[PDB]
Parts: structure tokens; sequence; C-alpha cells
């Protein structure tokens, strides 16, 4: 069969690997995905950070992983708005402690104490709108 | 240039 395009990394593989393709949903709206998936033993706290905010609804955006589970991001442009070339998405992820809690509090206070050489970073790029 | 924290 066809390889899918995934990046592999040490904590999480990441679909797709490079490249944010948007369809058009039956509720007449852009979507794209992006696939998480949890190759430790640990949990994995992930955030999801673009350099167009105010533009592309984002979720989850900040947030865990179980080990071996996957999660589906789900992103979508607001009405009128435009996808650009030049939006792009950071995927952050540091491993969590066994006995770590994934509440908002407990998410907040991983992200101030973790050392910034055990995150792990993706970056992707949308394309250009097709229909 | 930089990212900003996305917002569900
Ligand atoms: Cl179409």
């Amino acid at each position: 069969k066809k390889p899918l395009s995934v990046f592999k990394g040490p904590l999480l593989h990441i679909s797709p690997a490079e490249e944010l393709y948007f369809g058009s949903t039956e509720s007449g709206e852009k979507k794209t995905l992006i696939v998480l998936t949890n190759v430790t033993k640990n949990i994995v706290a992930f955030k999801v950070r673009t350099t167009a905010p105010e533009k592309y609804r984002v979720k989850p955006s900040n947030s865990s992983c179980d080990p071996g589970a996957s999660v589906d991001i789900v992103v979508s442009p607001h009405g009128g708005l435009t996808v650009s070339a030049q939006d792009r998405f950071l995927i952050m992820a540091a491993e969590m402690e066994q006995s770590s809690g994934t509440g908002p509090a407990e998410l907040t206070q991983f992200w101030k104490e973790v050392p910034r050489n055990k995150v792990m970073e993706h970056r992707l790029r949308c394309h250009t709108v097709e229909s | 240039d930089e990212f900003y924290d996305a917002l569900s």
C-alpha cells in the first residue's frame, strides 16, 4: 500500500508529516486534521500553536495524550477567512511524570517547570485551499 | 513569523 504521511519522533508520531491540507465539510466549513500518537510509556503533554491565532479554531490545543493512544486535532478557519501558505502550526510535546496531573492548573505548572531541552517541537505548514 | 497559542 501507500505509506502514510507521518513524522516520527521520540515522543509523538504526527500525521500529516509536513503539509496541512484543508477540505470542505458537509456542514459548510474548511477543516484539516492533525493526529498525534503517543509512542512512549508515559503521558505526553502537548500544546498547539499557530502563527495566525485569530484565524483558526484548534481543538484540542492545550492538553495531553495517554500512552499508546491517539488524539485528533480539528483545525478549521473562521468563516470568511482564507488559509495562507504562510500559516504554520507548532506542536510542542514533553513527557510527563508517572504520577502527574492532566488538569488545567497541572498543565500550566508543567509547562512552567519543564526544562526547554526536554520539550520536543515539530512544525507544520498550511497549503492553500483547493476546491 | 513567531508562533502564538492556538485558541479553541
Ligand atoms: Cl469542492
